């Protein structure tokens, strides 16, 4: 039994095997003390300060806008250490597992992102961390490799099935199910078992805190709509989760639509997919119909988690967010749009949720809307995928 | 039907464990697969437990997660796994058969009707390796009401609490996990105790067992008998191309796995 | 005449064609009142906050001077917008430019920082940019070419002479003797002729500005040292300015010692160069015995300008500053040392810098000392070059 | 001396301009360029207005910038150049010599230093391209130590202040910037009636003159003359390979100038 609800609705949940229940129920009570540990607060928001250099900016679109009467901020999480809003969330964790007496720490990776930042919060904190990443991925993203290594971190080659988020998911699983009693699995989305989703969640809320105080004394007003990406769901969640009782303010969780979705290659499973079992919850994924786990496709690769966290399935189902998808070549336009006009390279990831901003003002320019967009990271990591791109045309 | 007490009655009567075998159906191909069961049967197994192929095995080991990719090689799906067991089940009438699943097979089309499915087939028992026993009431509900019995894991991190639940909902047999980690030929006695004095259905030993006298001991501990999965998929594995020799290879391992449960 | 004193000491001067003079002074004297202008100070504090994300974070470092009494923080320039401390100042000049009525503006880059710098400031503001660039240099710095035009920048190919610093900084002249009437030369370091020394100075200081203040709320004390890296001098006068009347403050600049002051190839100009005019000032500078100016060299490609700004000069003269040098190797070992044991990827250039802070504090383990480093950069455009360097060992 | 003083007596009594070619010394080596010399001379120059090969002429357009990497090809150094001076001083005893200089080169082994080898070897005038009217106090008087005339650039841009400070502290012959930019072939009444009410000394126009009605022009503007650099180093440019077509295309393009000046 649990001290948190594990279902928003009936999404979410624990299906692992009954081995890693004890680490789970373990993992959710000492997130409910140090929850409300004030030495716990005190520590976790000193490193996301003097050492993530939160809070970040707050930018006023300039150029972007003109004509318009869209108002748009991009809140800075480009500007996080590490250049992505991850860092939030891996820091918090890492003190957690820390907080449980845990010197190991197990985290996957598909494009590097999340490996790089699980490897910088285990070198400040002291902590050993291992990453799965494929075989292939290692050969490609030998940048994010040697970033990792020169952290100090072990990155473990994957040759089971085609290396794809899944399968680097089930090795990191399958290695917790023999070592939780001394490493804490990182997991890196707010999806996964209880109490992922709400421990992701809380420890990326200060995104919307700050937006919300930063919005109010910039404009005196809540915004008409926070807009934000979603691979696996919490940069989106991070910003979400402050507005969820004002009402007013719409959300907008933006998936990968690739190629589009009547092609079938997307990665848009919360709208497209259907509800499965999978990832330790009960949620939308993409799957065959005979129940066999598909992937996600998107230009980015740090939007492939074929799957999506529980609590946005659930503010969905209820109409209090809503979701939508852009395709590659509208996120690739908006890339381009933002280096030009601002001065600022987005990653591709945050382009998608740029990009639906941009056709929300495009679509009704003398419609008068505050947007705030996510901007959850840099894009210099893209450059090469960018420029190949437009290379090839 | 009644499989699993009554084969539990008959090797009670001759102090005997059970000998329970476990393969990925379809593997490697649909024909060879019905012959490696039947020289499993033939060999003295007791008892089948059987994987349907899925995507993502994330509590199996290598060997099994091959299993599970050269099923896939063969085009093995879930309703031809089906059509399997129902083939099995016309040729012996009497061994207990049970399933190895992954939620969302089970889940995919319907909870209820996929134990429909396994009570028309002729199926004895469903476990699902990531469905804690917190999470199962659905699960279990529809095997009972279709006369399946649901099987759960007693793991060896297990609480009194857990053991318990284990007793009371689970019928059959009791899947007694004998190690963390996953399932691999690479890698308990107050648990059996409390099972019994709970009244859990007979308890079944398996993770790493791969070898003869590790049999013996199971049921030494007091275990009902003992499954082992990779070390009879590890000899599939090996002979893939010589089919004679696999079943050959396999009739021995198994003759041998059952002599040591006498 | 002037309006400020063009000279430190006798360093300094104006040294262009008479072409150039009244450019020179026209830019002084829209400086002068832009510095006593309260909107146009409100107007840079305005974008270095809400679009640079100042003041950047002071970071105690935890785990590498365990074991010493030395006390180390960073300066976070590395979290700036475009990852270096460069972006300071051509907000500034950007700002100034269009305060002057020029909607052009000149620059020139080697590595690509200040290239990258110009044209995102350009971007933003609405400036027309055009960036010399060496055409070898386009060759290997694909990646910033590739970033300057996705903002909308004209990169210019050279191919007079070596196409390093050196011909970027004459094409970049002479071009501006042709179009200074609309263009503004935005130079990219406290060097050249008056006024851009004390101009680049005033727009860097609020680096030590915030550490003075950062420094007094978290230790109630004055550092011992602060320590930066010196190519042409900007991120250090940036972080000295503040100090220099603080006299029990050491201020301590690095130069690049290459592969060693004993070999020649180095980039230390100030401690071991001699006193020349070029680059419109007379300042110390690697040059001939004939007279001809010579390369710097250095394995950071943004510490090779082979002369260095006239107030270090001066600063070293008068003994209020000491000015060391730092080997690539030494700079390397202190690179790996950062990302091991604080998870944070320095610029090369910051690199030595810090190998000097490193070296202090290995050198006299026991001497309690408060040292703080200008991290002047991030090292992500670094980590082909230290990979690299690390497969041939 | 007084070499500029008594050709502009001479000029003036015959009334033509005086036509100036500029050349980078040891340009493409140095017997070619004592050669080059010789023949501008035989033609027709009045003057003589030379570069020292410098590493970075900043004030100087592709052809001299070029110009002076072929120097450097040939293995010139400052040293060179005052001997080849020497030499043409020895050969021609009236032509007025000036130097174009970079600062560095002036001030690198002392400023005086550097004027006083300039009055041994007979040179008449030194312009620094780098040194404004501003910075020229220790510039100018180490030349009128020397008896060195200095030269200044009046440019298009000038204001009076500047005027008058060119006309006080310039000797020999002013230095009139035909436009902003640099050196090239490819690319001023009031300046000229302020220059003689101020008592400058006379006025010679140059940057881009390149063809004999521009030379023509420039006397009947006032300028006292004209210098010509770019036109005359790129035919030394386009015959690199054939030298004695060099000495007779140079033969040519001068005595056409030099006949533009009457
Ligand atoms: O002999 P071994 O170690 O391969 O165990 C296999 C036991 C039967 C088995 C096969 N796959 C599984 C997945 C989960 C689970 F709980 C049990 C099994
Ligand atoms: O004919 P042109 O355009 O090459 O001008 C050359 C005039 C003589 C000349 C040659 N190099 C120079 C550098 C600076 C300067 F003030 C004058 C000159
Ligand atoms: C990882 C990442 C994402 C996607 O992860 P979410 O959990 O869906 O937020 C989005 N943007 C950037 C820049 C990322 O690194
Ligand atoms: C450009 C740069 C430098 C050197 O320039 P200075 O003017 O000498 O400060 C140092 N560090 C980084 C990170 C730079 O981009
Ligand atoms: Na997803
Ligand atoms: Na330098």
């Amino acid at each position: 039994t649990t001290l948190l609800n594990p279902y928003f609705g009936e999404f979410g949940g624990m299906y692992v095997p009954q081995i890693l229940m004890p680490a789970l129920n373990q993992l959710e009570e000492a997130f409910v003390s140090a929850q409300k540990d004030p030495e716990f607060q005190a520590q976790f928001a000193d490193l996301l300060k003097n050492y993530a250099g939160r809070p970040t900016a707050l930018t006023k679109c300039q150029n972007i806008t003109a004509g318009t009467r869209t108002t748009l901020y991009l809140k800075r999480e480009d500007l996080l250490h590490g250049g992505a809003h991850k860092t939030n969330q891996v820091l918090g964790q890492a003190l957690l597992a820390k907080r449980m007496g845990k010197s190991e720490i197990i985290a996957e990776t598909g494009a590097g992102q999340h490996g790089v930042a699980s490897a910088l919060a285990s070198a400040l904190l002291g902590l050993k961390c291992r990453i799965y990443m494929g075989a292939k991925d290692v050969e490609r993203q030998s940048p994010n490799v040697f970033r990792m290594r020169l952290m100090g971190a072990e990155v473990i080659p994957v040759h089971s099935g085609s290396a794809t988020l899944k399968d680097l998911w089930n090795e990191a699983l399958r290695d917790w199910s023999g070592s939780y009693e001394t490493a804490h699995y990182m997991l890196g989305t707010a999806a996964g078992p209880h109490p992922y989703p709400t421990i992701v969640r809380e420890f990326q809320r200060m995104i919307g805190e700050e937006t919300k105080a930063q919005i109010l004394d910039k404009e005196g007003r809540l915004p008409d709509a926070v807009i934000a990406c979603v691979g696996g769901g919490s940069n989106a969640i991070g910003m979400f989760a402050d507005f969820i009782n004002d009402t007013s303010v719409g959300l907008i969780g933006v998936e990968p639509g690739g190629h589009g979705i009547e092609t079938g290659e997307h990665g848009a499973p919360l709208k497209h997919g259907r509800v499965g079992i999978y990832f330790g919850m009960k949620a939308p994924m993409m799957q065959t119909a005979d129940g066999q786990i598909e992937e996600s496709y998107s230009i980015s690769a740090g939007l492939d988690f074929p799957s999506v966290g529980p609590q946005h399935a659930y503010l969905n189902s209820i109409g209090r967010a809503d979701y939508v998808s852009i395709t590659d070549d509208e996120a690739l336009e908006a890339f381009k749009t933002l280096c030009r006009h601002e001065g600022i390279i987005p990653a591709l990831e945050s382009s998608h949720a740029l990009a639906h901003a941009l056709k929300m003002m495009r679509e009704q320019p003398e419609k008068e809307q505050l947007l705030v967009v996510n901007l959850s990271g840099r894009g210099d990591k893209d450059i090469f995928t960018v420029h190949d791109i437009l290379k090839a045309r | 039907m009644e499989r699993y007490e009554n084969l539990f009655a008959q090797l009670n009567d001759r102090r005997e464990g059970a000998f329970v075998p476990f393969v990925t159906l379809g593997d490697p191909g649909i024909e060879q697969s019905l012959k490696i069961i039947d020289t499993l049967i033939d060999a003295g197994a007791d008892a089948l437990e059987l994987g349907v192929p899925f995507s993502d095995p994330l509590a199996d080991g290598p060997t099994i997660q091959n299993a599970n990719l050269r099923a896939f090689a063969a085009g093995v799906t879930p309703a031809q796994c089906f059509e399997m067991l129902a083939l099995i089940r016309e040729k012996h009438p009497t061994i207990p058969i049970g399933l190895l699943m992954y939620a969302n097979l089970v889940f995919n089309n319907g909870i209820d009707a996929f134990y429909a499915r396994c009570e028309q087939v002729g199926v004895d028992s469903v476990l699902v390796a990531d469905v804690p026993v917190e999470e199962s009431a659905p699960f279990r509900q529809a095997a009972l009401r279709h006369n399946i019995a649901p099987i759960f894991i007693c793991p060896p991190n297990a609480d009194d609490d857990l053991l318990r639940q284990v007793a009371s909902y689970g019928r059959g047999y009791t899947y007694l996990l004998s190690r963390s980690g996953v399932t691999g030929a690479e890698n308990l006695h107050h648990l059996i105790e409390k099972l019994k004095e709970y009244h859990a259905a007979p308890a079944l030993q398996g993770f790493g067992i791969s070898s003869p006298e590790q049999v013996s001991a199971a049921v030494r501990a007091g275990a009902a008998g003992a499954i082992s999965g990779s070390a009879i998929v590890k000899i599939i594995e090996k002979n893939l191309a010589s089919p004679k020799q696999m079943l050959a290879e396999l009739r021995s391992f198994v003759s041998a796995m059952k002599a040591a449960s006498r």
